[PDB]
DNA sequence: CCCCCCCCCCTTTTTTCGGGGGGGCC
DNA sequence: GGCCCCCCCGGC
DNA sequence: AGGGGGGGGGG
């Protein structure tokens, strides 16, 4: 097992980073009875998904960590069989509703109002074999949610209070509408500090037996990693499986493949402006859009390469960064993803 | 009970209990007496006390025994479309109303009518709705229709005009202080003076937020075990309020001008996790409540936090539209 | 209904049910009249806004032509019925082209709503209606022109139902009053027309509204105050100091009165902006893009206000393009 | 060196019959006594328990038990394709991939044995200790079809309550209401019309009508039900067999208003 | 058989409710 | 004869 | 617009 999986902590009190949230999130587990409806957000691979564990853990025993693979089969309006991967625990349930796309709200009208509406057998440790207690609903992504999904969740986490409890977790609240947020309690994770990415990298190298001269080494990878923790230990993974594990002074930092590209497309753009160049960006840009690249992150990378020119000045990083603050609400209103990328590019280099 | 979200736990039961609505609340309870209730549409802000308000009026009219009968309720997590609209609305509105019992008679006034709560009806389809039109009007007599919204532009305009229209004010400290503290003392929570005014104000007009933020806050006082009194920064904590001082060095490097530093601080300021629409918000305060400025600086800022706002109200990358807004004011 | 019809709202309880209570559609009520009493009576295209009385007016008509058993003898199809191609081919044709059955008559058809039907439809009714017209009259009703075909358009003669006139409203008023026991201030009812918009609907449910804030209706006077407290809507005198202290007073003491305005009865900004779009509208203005820019900024302040949002970042917004826009003035 | 010759092999096919719908990856433990097996629902809300005993078969063996995953859809497609009177045999080995099912006949002829591929499914240490039920007692299948299906069509609620000499049958919805009474009756000329019910306190459950209606699709398996119905237990319905019996543990639906 | 005007014809599939048509089970 | 299911437009 | 293909005129 990668070492990102293997070293996960199971438990509020192996978490080595944000202590005020783990004393906050031992505060709610101390009384779960009327623990409200949870929606953590913040930046993403800090370890949201981990914490929450962790307090389910808290809540219910350590069994919830035995987690299943179920199919559900749905039916649309044009009979329309549709196929759901739901993860379930004994104490808990897992669902991403977005991997239907418009269809998530089905999922909301059909199985959690399904599972709210009644009880359920409780056969281990219980004496009637009912279950004398609520379960709890992780509803993942929830800002990729359609609107209508989110309405219809309006009523469902209010009428079954107290039978269905919902922990809801994202990397943005923008997408998420009014009504929900008010009826969440909002949860904030800050992702992790340079020295404590830093202790854990080294902590997983002591217990890997990796060659390590100077601790600086880690360090370089946290100011790689952008206060991202899941980059940080698969670079640390990819740097040991390539140097023989054994991390030298001289070792690069290993960047994908998607970065790269978007690089040589941000110094193909700056270096030539003509209607060719942005033919061969359309190409690139569906190559990209292709191998499951969000339109959203290549935007935003793109962006924030183009900001990183040392040739370009102030009027030029000016005009690139209004005209992506544009496309973005274009792209969140449209289907077509090259549609707007396309013209970013072509208003970037007119700009030039 | 002690297994329910303060939420729902002080949810209203009656029409007393309603603290910022009373010019609807007097209306309705007039129609107990009256017995003439016309077709309603609440609109309002979220958290205001709309769905309610309904049930209390519905328990106070009818009773326990009678609301199953009839109260018929239609919200977002069931299927409206048009032949629903057609079929089971109509059918539920012409039948005939349930018998009351001698006990129902005696301790209720017991309506001639019959209600359809149509909850979240600004998420129906137009041509859905143009189907109520004549359901409303020819079986005002036997049934009543009850439309909760948020957005009242997305009410058609022959159904707004049916229906009498009630608007459900904004729940700010200077009208809902009173339900928080009663709250407060009900589970005896202990707060410095001014923590409830806090709470209301970060909460803006939304009831259900500030009774979450005082369960937090109580939750929190509680595990600690120390017997203080609640603060107002550990509120602000709770809330995701960005600290003075984060400002402070936000609107400094504004000041500075410079694109290369504003945009590493804004990458630095990203990874905390703070809400782009609490810092837009707080730096609309700060610059507009500021008297360092002068009429120009504020006659652009006001429209380019608007603009900002209206932007990130679409669901869009926090990360682009702050840099922006802040290279935007930076050249202001 | 159900007990009697004092149970029911004032929208439906004063329904007209003869045309002579029929106000404000003088014209067209006259015309129909005169159809109706010499036996020309062609196809009827009732266009016209909400609460203009269309549906009353062509329920007083067919009650005249036929008289108390109208109902049996009329075929009445709106949005809430299902109208398909189906429908129109087999119920609407046998209606059209059958004998009356309780007594001697004429077939009439009244296709309430008709906006909401699909083209195939409405092309064919066409032939529908061009063949019985010797035993059978349509009367459509609509509130847009733009959903109906040009065919259908052209066999029907239009009548078009204006907003209702202030007259027709202070009538209605009171009658209303004398069948109720209540009395209404003078401004309380320049007010009530002024928030009517020429809608009956909104008038009659404001008054029971205000019915019902009154402590005792018996000895009490509607007022203006108790129109603005049971609709919520910013008085004139808050909408002019409002205007007054944006125009001449500095950025923080207008916000200050604006927020005081609004903290003061929870007065909502879209109603501000209305109330201030209204009184602008009569302003002399010099030059041509100040009121571009008003328009232009209001406008999209309002957009987004339909969709939610800060509401203080909007109210800055109107103060920041109101004064941006006057400055043009010079 | 497992076998479990059947007396008839229609007997087997309709017991996977009566639960094919509500499970479908169900473990079968297989000892001397008999076959075991008990299904959580994949919702968590349904146990589905079945044993037959050996005195069913008509010639069971076993040397060491051994739990067998193997599918139930897949079961249905081997044993639809059989005859009709035969006595289907079970026989595996000591590493079974696949179980072997010998459809033997008196006859040489008729034999139509197939092989099933078996499927590792995990298994845990379920409980099904008995508790202080308040009402027990068993009736004919016919009934419960045409109430079942006279009141899903009336509303999606089959309350069951059972009172002294009462068992009362409640679906209520949008079109109406409708109760059906059935009460002790016992016939000498056709005892199998009979019910035989024991109660100790009151009970009113509400079920739902899509679990009970495949609950009585699956009823062909046993010419008689059982009832049984708690207050705080989850109350379960079985259908017996000619040496055990399966069991349906079915939560009641949770109430809002009490 | 080989070459030169004069024009014609081909370069090609994904889609959110609601309604209609037309085929297949029964 | 009735469901049930599949394919196809949708502006003027 | 670019490339392939058929038919009348020259060769
Ligand atoms: N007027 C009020 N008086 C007392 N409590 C209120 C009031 N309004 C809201 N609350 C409290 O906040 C909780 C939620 O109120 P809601 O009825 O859900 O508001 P809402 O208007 O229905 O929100 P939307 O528009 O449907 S998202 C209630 O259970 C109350 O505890
Ligand atoms: N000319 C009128 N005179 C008196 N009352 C009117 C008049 N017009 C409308 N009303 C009142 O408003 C109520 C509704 O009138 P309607 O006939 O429903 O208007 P409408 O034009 O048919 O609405 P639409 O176009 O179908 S949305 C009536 O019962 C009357 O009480
Ligand atoms: N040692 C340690 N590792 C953590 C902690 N939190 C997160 N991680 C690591 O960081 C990985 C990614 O975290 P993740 O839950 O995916 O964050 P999310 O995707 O934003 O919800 C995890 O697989 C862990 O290995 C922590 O508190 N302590
Ligand atoms: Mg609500
Ligand atoms: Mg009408």
């Amino acid at each position: 097992s990668l070492w990102v999986d293997k070293y996960r902590p199971k438990s509020l009190n192996a978490l080595s980073h944000n202590e005020e949230l783990t004393n906050f999130l031992k505060s709610l587990s101390d009384q779960p009875r009327d623990l409200p409806h949870l929606l953590l957000y913040g930046p993403n691979g800090t370890g949201k998904k981990t914490r929450c564990m962790a307090l389910l853990e808290s809540i219910f025993g350590p069994g919830v960590y035995r987690l299943k693979i179920d199919v559900r089969q749905f039916v649309t309006a044009s009979n329309r069989k549709l196929e759901l991967n739901v993860v379930s625990s004994p104490y808990h349930l897992e669902i991403t509703p977005s991997d239907m796309g418009n269809n998530d709200r089905i999922v909301i009208q059909e199985l959690l109002k399904e599972v709210a509406q009644m009880e359920q057998v409780d056969f281990q440790d219980s004496k009637d074999g009912l279950a004398h207690r609520y379960k709890c609903v992780i509803i993942n992504e929830a800002n990729s949610l359609t609107k209508d999904a989110q309405a219809a969740l309006r009523r469902t986490m209010e009428k079954y209070s107290k039978n269905i409890r919902l922990i809801m977790v994202c990397d943005s609240m923008s997408p998420i509408i009014a009504p929900i947020k008010s009826r969440c309690l909002l949860i904030r994770c800050p992702a992790p500090s340079d020295s404590e990415i830093s202790t854990i990298l080294s902590d997983v190298v002591t217990n890997e037996r990796i060659q390590l001269e100077t601790k600086d080494i880690l360090k370089r990878i946290a100011q790689a990693s952008n206060g991202n923790l899941r980059v940080s230990l698969l670079m640390l993974e990819s740097m040991a499986l390539n140097n023989e594990l054994a991390l030298k002074s001289s070792s690069p930092i290993i960047k994908p493949d998607w970065i790269i590209v978007i690089h040589k497309l941000t110094r193909k753009i700056v270096k030539e402006r003509s209607v060719n160049s942005l033919i061969e960006c359309r190409a690139v840009l569906y190559d990209l859009l292709a191998h499951c690249i969000p339109a959203n992150i290549i935007l935003k990378e793109l962006t924030f390469s183009l900001l990183d020119v040392e040739t370009l000045n102030t009027t030029n990083k000016s005009s690139i960064i209004e005209y992506s603050s544009v496309f973005d609400e274009r792209l969140s209103l449209g289907n077509k993803a090259i549609f707007h990328l396309e013209g970013f590019i072509a208003k970037v280099m007119c700009c030039l | 009970l002690a297994q329910q979200p303060w939420v729902e736990k002080y949810r209203p039961k009656n029409l007393d209990e309603v603290t910022a609505q009373d010019h609807a609340v007097t209306v309705l309870k007039k129609t107990l007496k009256s017995a003439n209730l016309p077709h309603m549409l609440f609109y309002g802000p979220p958290g205001t006390g709309k769905t309610s308000t309904i049930l209390a009026l519905t328990k106070e009219l009818y009773g326990p025994d009678l609301m199953k009968s009839r109260i018929l309720e239609l919200n977002a997590s069931d299927e409206r479309g048009i032949s629903i609209v057609r079929e089971k609305v109509k059918n539920f509105a012409r039948l005939t109303v349930s018998k009351p019992s001698k006990h129902d008679l005696e301790n209720y006034p017991c309506p001639p009518y019959k209600i359809i709560i149509l909850d979240e009806a600004d998420s129906m389809t137009a041509d859905a709705q143009s189907a109520l039109r004549r359901t409303m009007e020819t079986y005002s007599g036997v049934t009543r229709f009850c439309l909760i919204c948020n957005y009242v532009t997305r009410i058609i305009d022959p159904l707004a005009s049916r229906c009498s229209k009630f608007r459900f004010k904004a729940l700010d400290a200077s009208n809902a202080i009173d339900r928080l503290r009663f709250i407060s003392e009900q589970e005896n929570v202990k707060c410095d003076d001014g923590v409830l005014e806090r709470i209301l104000d970060i909460s803006a007009g939304d009831l259900r937020r500030g009774i979450t933020l005082l369960q937090s806050a109580s939750k929190g006082a509680q595990y600690l075990g120390d017997g203080k009194n609640i603060t107002s920064t550990q509120v602000e904590e709770l809330a995701g309020v960005v600290p003075h001082d984060i400002l402070i060095e936000i609107v400094e490097k504004v000041k500075s001008g410079d694109f290369d530093e504003i945009k590493k601080y804004v990458n630095t300021f990203m990874k905390s996790g703070w809400s782009a629409a609490s810092v837009v918000n707080q730096l609309h305060e700060y610059y507009i409540t500021n008297d360092n400025f002068d009429t120009n600086f504020k006659n652009q800022i006001s429209w380019l936090l608007f603009t900002t706002d209206s932007r990130l109200n679409n669901g869009t990358n926090e990360h682009i539209q702050l840099l922006n807004l802040l290279v935007k004011i930076s050249q202001l | 209904e159900k007990r009697s019809k004092e149970n029911l709202p004032w929208v439906e309880k004063y329904r007209p049910e003869t045309l002579d209570e029929v106000y404000g559609q003088n014209e067209v009520i006259t015309t129909v009249r005169k159809f109706v009493d010499e036996g020309k009576l062609p196809h009827l295209l009732f266009y016209g806004p909400p609460g203009t009385g269309k549906t009353s007016t062509i329920v007083a008509l067919a009650r005249e032509i036929y008289g108390k058993n109208y109902s049996n003898m009329v075929l009445e199809l709106n949005a809430s019925d299902d109208r398909g191609i189906d429908v129109v081919r087999n119920q609407i044709k046998d209606f059209a082209s059958t004998r009356q059955i309780f007594s001697k008559g004429f077939k009439l058809i009244i296709l309430d709503e008709a906006d909401a039907m699909t083209n195939a439809a409405q092309n064919a009714l066409r032939r529908v209606i061009e063949r019985y017209t010797k035993n059978t009259r349509f009367c459509v009703l609509a509130n847009y022109a733009h959903k109906l075909t040009p065919a259908l358009l052209s066999r029907c003669t239009r009548f078009r139902f204006q907003p209702l006139p202030q007259e027709a409203i202070e009538r209605r008023i009171a009658n209303v009053l004398v069948h109720e026991k209540l009395k209404l201030s003078p401004n309380a009812e320049k007010a009530l027309i002024e928030l009517s918009n020429g809608d009956m609907r909104r008038v009659l449910n404001v008054l029971q509204s205000c019915k019902a804030t009154l402590d005792n209706p018996d000895e009490d006077e509607i007022s203006d105050d108790v129109i603005y407290e049971c609709c919520g809507a910013p008085r004139p005198s808050d909408l002019k100091a409002v205007l007054k202290s944006i125009l001449e007073d500095d950025w923080g003491t207008a916000h200050y009165t604006l927020n005081k305005v609004r903290s003061a009865k929870g007065l909502a900004l879209i109603d501000l902006i209305e109330g201030i779009v209204k009184i602008l509208e009569d302003y002399e203005l010099q030059n041509e893009e100040t009121r571009v820019h008003l328009l232009t900024k209001l406008a999209d302040i309002e957009y987004s206000i339909s969709k939610g949002g800060n509401d203080q970042i909007q109210g800055s917004a109107v103060i920041g393009a109101i004064k941006a826009s006057f400055e043009n003035e010079t | 060196m497992l076998e479990a010759k059947f007396e008839e092999a229609s007997l087997f096919k309709r017991i996977i019959d009566g639960f094919k719908d509500c499970v479908q990856l169900v473990n079968f433990q297989c000892k001397e006594d008999g076959i075991i097996a008990q299904a959580v629902d994949d919702s968590r809300v349904l146990l589905v328990s079945l044993e037959i005993g050996v005195e069913a078969f008509q010639e069971y063996r076993c040397d060491h038990p051994v739990t067998l995953g193997m599918d139930l859809t897949s079961l249905s497609k081997i044993l639809r394709c059989g005859n009709n009177t035969d006595t289907l045999t079970l026989i595996a080995d000591n590493t079974p991939d696949s179980i072997i099912l010998l459809f033997e006949d008196t006859k040489k002829d008729r034999i139509a044995e197939y092989s099933l591929k078996l499927m590792d499914i995990d298994a845990d240490f379920l409980k099904i200790e008995e508790l202080q039920y308040d009402s027990t007692l068993s009736l004919p299948s016919s009934e419960f079809s045409k109430i079942v299906r006279d009141l899903s069509q009336l509303s999606d609620s089959i309350n069951i309550m059972i009172t002294k000499e009462t068992i009362k049958f409640v679906a209520d919805g949008d079109i109406g209401s409708g109760s059906v009474i059935i009460k002790p009756f016992v016939d000498m000329e056709h005892p199998e019309t009979s019910i035989k019910l024991e109660m100790d306190q009151p009970v009113d459950l509400t079920f739902g009508a899509k679990y009970l209606l495949d609950i009585i699709k699956g009823s062909s398996l046993s010419d008689r039900v059982g009832i049984r119905l708690s207050s705080e237990a989850p109350a379960l319905f079985q259908f017996d067999l000619k040496s055990g019996f399966l069991q349906f543990f079915l939560a009641p639906k949770f109430n809002d208003e009490e």
